[PDB]
């Protein structure tokens, strides 16, 4: 799981599929409260995302 | 009559290629294949590169066909490793290796080509001409 | 070499299923009958306006479509008000008085029967709670474990109180004294639709607990009408129309056995 | 406002959906929850797990997403008809009227040279429908170009074909202008839809509370555009299943191979979304843990990176420790060979038998089979399923076959609508008579069938109901070998004994002497009707004169039955649907009859049967797009190279195939998209199979170029234990001929029943194996 | 005799055809005797050749007896130019091809 937005109660990211869904249960209203994100915070999260999974692609070809 | 390379055949206009049995005439296609889809040989070479679903391949059987669109796809598959190695163990492959300018435009070019190798348009002559009139019914003024 | 082919030690089951209520069981008065015309006089009712009189037209080009003769089109949309104006329970609720907003035709519901359903363990219960079934033999089918189907004819509320209508176009008799309450019962008791609106009431009763905050059975429910097209007659506010509240009792145990 | 939902699973999303509707409640009980999916199957797998999960589910449709848009378009905007004048079924009919009186154009030039030779307006009527077919399509997805057209000018760099395309649209406006009907129709609704929510202040009224989007990975721009402008006013909630936890539509080739390769159709879907500038969403996703093979190459696609080792480097090359081991034992994904479709069912019924045995917890209603084309592996699969032994017996259902419900019936009326055309061929006629219900219409026992068989072989009846008919085909009047010619040798023989002789050049028929002679004034009065609607249905006629036509025929040649009702009442639904679509059209032309029966021939077989889709018994079903279900064992049978993609190419003068823009829809990209979709869906077990080698010939097969890069990715993938001081090529083959299963041609080789994994079940082939019979 | 022949009819009117063709092959014990017998791997090829061929055709014929009557049909006027009707391999192992 991406370690960015991790706090954000949007995110359900989890192990197994109940702990996703209790995830989501128990931050349900917060995640109805919370006002609808901006585009240019959307695409700076996923180029955030992509950036984390990158590096972590090359420290694991640095340890090959 | 002048003997035949394949890197070296000009690929223009209408060409004869003659020659007796067992002489490799069915083995030149992988080649000339590769060099149209690749686009080498410089003067002899086709103006543009081309794609798998533009080059027309026609063959006298249906088995002949289905075994030129496997050793074909095969080919590519060996030349596309060929370039991402830079180095091969075939004498073709090392002759086409060293025409090649840029290697990993090549392997892209061959990757693509691999994934569209379904739609290769490899047919028999009736078939081709059953696809030709079904594709084109319009002009041709049959039903669809 | 020696040669031996594989045995199975574990048996696959085939007790997941899913089954409706045919499965578990397994002049208008001279007017044709069967299952496309029934078919078709049930699907007039899917489409019909109940808040409008019947318009002429409307029912000749449904009589060109079923092929019927055209000399039903004079009477037949007179029936036709002939249900949409008959009294129904204690209430006094006729069919034209439902509005769009407080009727649905043709309600598809499934409900899920986790442990397996035994027909003795379920007859006992339907016994003790209803004559009718008292009347009959007990039930008679495999166990079944899956999920229940069924398509409810019309379900509408009024006065805040929910209702069920099933339409049925079963030839009784011949006579009128054939759609009469006692002749109603054992037509009810062959064919077996005591079941099938149990069944029905169940799911009512489980859709609007999900739905309905707040719900209670006795407060809310209404009962089963059981509507007979060919029985209704303006003569006699009795005959064709049939009206049946499930015990309470029997719907708690029902859900409870149904759930575990 | 409108929120995107993704999960790499499809159960999160569906308790996702509970949680949501448990949560806010509707306050009208009878208010409809709306759920928009592409699939029957995928509304009835989300029924049976809201009852299973609530305890029950009602009240819940699931209408289409054009169907759902309109609807909205009713309810937003005033003065709008119930369905859409233009529409692919009535726009077929006005092309058909249109295009004569367009013929003079000069635009229209080829045209004519199409519809110069055409007698029965067969090139005609087919023209009409691809270009209303095309229409439509340019409805949905391109509206500028209509826009555009109507007005009277052209799109600058477009396809040639336009040049006769755009005034025919335009031609097509106006006329349906002439008529009265009403102007609306989606394409310039679009705008105003638009419009009319975006400027409003407040809700309004009839709109429903909220909406689910559940199952549905490809929708038109112009759709998301609209569910974007109506999710001020409510709540919209899309259910993606995602198969790449990281943003993979536009990388800023994918990552992963095998996502790249496949996920064209899911990548411009994710763009759109991505591109929505009202949209709130949230990530839900399931990580897995790669315990397995199944799950490694799950896990690959999940994580966005790539495994395989491509050893350019000469050190990369030599070791193979790069790879991921690969235990033996394991066997989450196998692929096998096969000779024949009979043979492949046969392994592959004991494949599942085996899964069923060594997992407990496995359920047959877990297991789904895949077929690429259904209707060619229904009978092998039928009959494999169904010669199991009781103890050995696995339950089966067979979904979108094709929809047979009285086929002798259908076909009998299709024969009797071809009547001017036929030769009445003596095993023609025989042929009609085989249906029980046209000699009941006739009171021809089937006993009496044995005895008009030699009859008619005897007498000498050959072809040509009369002389009449004879004469039609402009061949010499002979007398002779005809029907008449036959009946009345018949009835001279029962009249006269052939002893006496000719009477008027016929020598009477002796055997026909007895009371059973009868089932001959039967049999001449079949003829008759024969003659009657032969000499009826020649001449062409309106639209409304063909109404009375069918029902007459059926009445006249057949007599009802309890099963034989349905069939009749679907062929006079068929026929009337057709000729009310064509007087909604207003054709004033005549028609001829082999145009109505060649398009009721299209429309009866059009139908398809999927109700029992999850009925509880193993599924077994052809591979449909926008249905992905989450199953445990996934398997996939017919991946020849050919067979596997379905290849259908485009018209030719479509302008949409020429410059292609993301959200165009093609069958090759949905059958690449559904390969993955199955990848992913598996949760435990994955099985390919295919056929290699011609039961026939013994020559060599392909299989699919899909099964091709997924079996290379796992070879450069993976590696087997002992196999480390190995290079990459090796080690990669080694694995690929591991992995790969080469079953035998017979079931009685004794190879299916040495002991091992791949050992059979069926024993009864177990005596002829071991060669223990006698000579 | 004549009860095992009408258990296969109503085996035949039931499973269809090839489930009543594989019981009788089982219970008269025919594929093991046609694989003793010198030259019957042929004739047991073709039997279930013809075996599938009588099941793909009574799949589409709905009456019991208008499989016989195809069949009889078929048997009547060969069709050499149909591909399915073409005799397959008579076994995998080494054989001098003609
Ligand atoms: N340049 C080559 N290098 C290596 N092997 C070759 C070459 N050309 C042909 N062969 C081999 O020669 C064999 C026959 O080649 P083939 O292409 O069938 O000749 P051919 O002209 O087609 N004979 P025919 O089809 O009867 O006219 C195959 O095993 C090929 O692999
Ligand atoms: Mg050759």
């Amino acid at each position: 799981a991406p370690l960015y937005g991790a706090d954000d109660p949007r995110r359900c990211s989890g192990n197994s599929v109940s702990e996703v869904l209790d995830k989501f249960r128990k931050n349900y209203d917060l995640i109805m409260s919370l006002p609808q994100e901006t585009k240019e915070e959307k695409e700076f999260r996923h180029c955030i995302w992509l950036a984390e999974k990158e590096e972590r692609e090359r420290i694991y070809q640095t340890a090959i | 009559a002048e003997t035949l390379d394949p890197l070296r055949l000009p690929l223009q206009g209408e060409r004869l290629i003659e020659a007796s049995a067992g002489t490799g005439k069915t083995f030149t296609i992988a080649a000339l294949y590769l060099r149209l889809l690749l686009g080498l040989g410089g003067s002899a070479a086709f103006p543009r590169p081309l794609t798998v679903e533009e080059l027309l391949v026609v063959t006298f059987t249906e088995a002949a066909t289905a075994e030129l669109r496997g050793r074909i796809r095969s080919n590519i598959h060996e030349l596309r490793i060929a370039c991402l190695r830079e180095t091969t163990d075939n004498p073709l492959y090392e002759r086409l290796l060293e025409e090649i300018d840029d290697k990993a435009q090549a392997a892209q070019w061959l990757l693509l080509a691999e994934r569209q190798m379904d739609e290769a348009a490899v047919f028999t002559i009736h078939g081709f001409c059953q696809r030709m009139l079904n594709l084109n019914a319009f002009e041709s003024g049959m039903l669809f | 070499a020696e040669l031996n082919a594989k045995t199975l030690q574990r048996l696959p089951g085939d007790n997941w299923r899913v089954t409706s209520y045919s499965g578990l069981q397994q002049t208008p008065h001279q007017f044709p009958r069967g299952a496309s015309p029934g078919t078709f006089l049930h699907s007039l009712f899917e489409d019909l306006d109940f808040t409008q009189p019947v318009d002429p037209n409307w029912v000749r080009e449904k009589l060109e479509l079923g092929g019927f003769e055209s000399q039903w089109e004079p009477v037949l949309t007179e029936w036709i008000t002939a249900v949409l104006q008959a009294p129904l329970n204690e209430t006094g609720v006729s069919l034209s008085q439902l509005s769009a907003r407080n009727k649905q035709v043709e309600m598809e519901f499934y409900l899920p029967i986790s442990e397996p359903l035994i027909a003795s363990q379920l007859d006992t219960l339907i016994r003790q709670f209803d004559p009718l079934s008292a009347g009959c033999p007990p039930l008679e089918f495999m166990q079944v474990r899956g999920m229940l189907k069924g398509f409810i004819d019309l379900v509408f509320r009024h006065e805040g109180r929910y209702y069920l209508l099933a339409y049925k176009s079963n030839w009784l008799g011949e006579d009128s004294s054939a759609y009469t309450q006692q002749a109603m019962a054992a037509a009810m008791q062959a064919h077996r639709y005591d079941l099938q609106y149990q069944l029905y009431t169940l799911a009512l009763h489980r859709y609007l607990r999900h739905r309905i905050a707040d719900y209670d059975y006795e407060h809310h429910f209404g009962g089963v009408i059981y509507l007979f097209l060919r029985g209704v007659d303006k003569e006699h506010p009795q005959q064709g129309i049939y009206t049946t509240r499930p015990n309470a009792g029997l719907i708690a145990l029902m859900d409870e056995m149904f759930a575990g | 406002m409108l929120r995107v939902y993704h999960s790499n699973r499809l159960d999160v999303l569906e308790a996702l959906m509970e949680f949501i509707v448990e949560r806010e409640r509707l306050d009208d009980p009878f208010e409809p929850e709306m759920i928009l999916v592409q699939s029957t199957g995928m509304a009835q797998w989300l029924q049976m797990t809201l009852s299973q999960k609530f305890g029950i589910a009602a009240n819940i449709d699931f209408p289409l997403p054009a169907s759902f848009i309109w609807d909205m378009f009713v309810r937003v905007l005033p003065e709008i008809p119930k369905e859409s004048a233009f529409n692919k079924q009535s726009m077929s009919w006005k092309l058909m009227t249109l295009l004569p009186q367009l013929l003079e154009r000069e635009d229209f030039t080829l045209l004519r040279h199409y519809l110069t030779d055409d007698s029965d307006k067969r090139k005609l009527f087919q023209l009409s429908s691809k270009a209303a077919d095309l229409f439509d399509q340019y409805l949905v997805y391109r509206p500028d170009w209509l826009a555009q057209w109507e007005t009277g000018h052209l799109v600058e760099g477009l396809g040639e074909a336009q040049a006769w395309q755009a005034p025919l649209w335009k031609a097509l406006v106006e006329y349906t202008h002439q008529l009265g009907q009403p102007r609306w129709h989606r394409a310039n609704l679009y705008q105003r839809f638009i419009e009319t929510l975006e400027s409003a202040t407040t809700c309004p009224p009839g709109l429903p509370s909220r909406v689910f989007i559940c199952g549905i990975s490809a929708l038109p721009p112009v759709y998301l555009q609209a569910l974007q402008a109506l999710g001020k006013h409510i709540e919209i909630h899309l259910l993606f299943t995602n198969p790449c936890r990281y943003y993979w539509g536009d990388i800023k080739d994918v990552g992963n191979p095998l996502l790249a390769s496949w996920g064209k159709l899911g990548r411009d879907y994710i763009y759109l979304l991505s591109d929505l500038e009202s949209s709130q969403e949230l990530d839900a996703f399931v990580d897995v843990t790669p315990d397995n093979l199944l799950h490694n190459i799950q896990s690959d696609i999940l994580e966005l990176e790539n495994r395989a080792v491509a050893g350019v480097n000469i050190e990369e090359f030599s070791r193979s420790d790069n790879k991921r081991p690969l235990d033996p034992l394991d066997s989450s994904i196998t692929f096998h060979v096969c000779h024949s479709p009979q043979r492949e069912v046969e392994v592959l019924h004991d494949r599942l038998l085996a899964m069923l045995e060594e997992d407990p917890t496995l359920t047959p209603r877990d297991i789904i089979v895949m077929v690429a084309d259904i209707d060619s592996y229904s009978p092998f699969i039928q009959a494999v399923f169904g010669s199991a032994p009781a103890d050995r017996y696995l339950p089966y259902a067979i979904s979108d076959r094709r929809a047979r419900q009285s086929h002798p019936v259908l076909e009998a009326f299709i024969s009797l609508l071809s009547l001017p055309d036929s030769r009445f061929v003596s095993e023609d006629v025989l042929a009609l008579l085989d249906v029980p219900v046209l000699a009941a219409r006739f009171d021809i026992t089937e006993e009496g069938l044995r005895y008009l068989r030699q009859w008619v072989n005897e007498s000498g009846i050959r072809w040509g109901i009369d002389d009449d008919n004879v004469r039609e085909l402009e061949l010499p009047a002979t007398g002779q070998h005809t029907w008449r010619f036959g009946l009345t040798r018949m009835l001279l023989g029962y009249a006269m004994e052939s002893a006496q002789g000719e009477w008027q050049s016929v020598l009477p028929y002796d055997e026909s002497s007895g009371l059973i002679a009868e089932l001959v004034g039967h049999l001449a009065s079949l003829l008759m009707q024969l003659n009657i609607w032969r000499r009826g249905l020649a001449q062409e006629r309106p639209l409304e004169e063909w109404l009375p036509v069918c029902r007459d025929m059926l009445n006249a040649f057949f007599l009802p039955d309890a099963e034989t009702e349905a069939a009749m009442t679907l062929i006079e639904q068929q026929w009337q649907a057709i000729i009310a679509e064509g007087l909604g059209a207003q054709y004033g032309d005549a028609v001829p009859l082999s145009l109505l029966r060649d398009e009721l021939a299209q429309r009866l077989d059009q139908e398809r049967i999927s109700q029992r889709f999850l009925a509880g018994p193993v599924n077994i079903c052809t591979l449909m797009p926008m249905r992905s279900i989450p199953f445990k064992v996934v398997c996939l049978l017919g991946m020849n190279d050919g067979v596997y993609p379905r290849q259908l190419a485009p018209l030719g003068f479509d302008l949409m195939s020429q410059k292609p823009k993301r959200g165009d829809r093609s069958r090759r990209d949905d059958d690449r998209y559904l390969f993955l979709e199955a990848l992913i869906s598996a949760q435990q077990k994955l099985y390919i199979s295919y056929i290699g080698r011609s039961i026939q010939d013994n020559s060599e097969r392909f299989p699919s170029v899909l099964v091709q890069e997924l079996i290379d990715y796992i070879g450069q993938s993976h590696y087997l234990p002992g196999d480390e001081a190995l290079n990459c090529d090796e080690s990669e083959a080694r694995v690929k001929a591991h992995l790969t299963c080469l079953h035998t041609r017979m079931p009685f080789d004794p190879q299916n029943y040495q002991p091992g994994e791949r050992q059979s079940y069926a024993r009864e082939w177990l005596p002829a194996a071991s060669q223990a019979g006698k000579a | 005799v004549v009860e095992e022949f009408d258990g296969y009819r109503q085996i035949w009117r039931k499973r269809g055809v090839m489930p009543m063709l594989r019981a009788l092959m089982s219970a008269r014990n025919i594929a093991e005797n046609l694989l003793a017998t010198a030259g019957g791997e042929r004739r047991l090829t073709d039997i279930l050749h013809i075996s599938e061929l009588l099941q793909e055709a009574g799949t589409q014929l709905e009456s019991e007896h208008a499989l016989v009557r195809w069949l009889s049909q078929h048997i009547l006027e060969p069709d050499s130019n149909a591909s399915s009707q073409q005799m397959r391999l008579e076994s995998d192992k080494h054989l001098v091809q003609i």
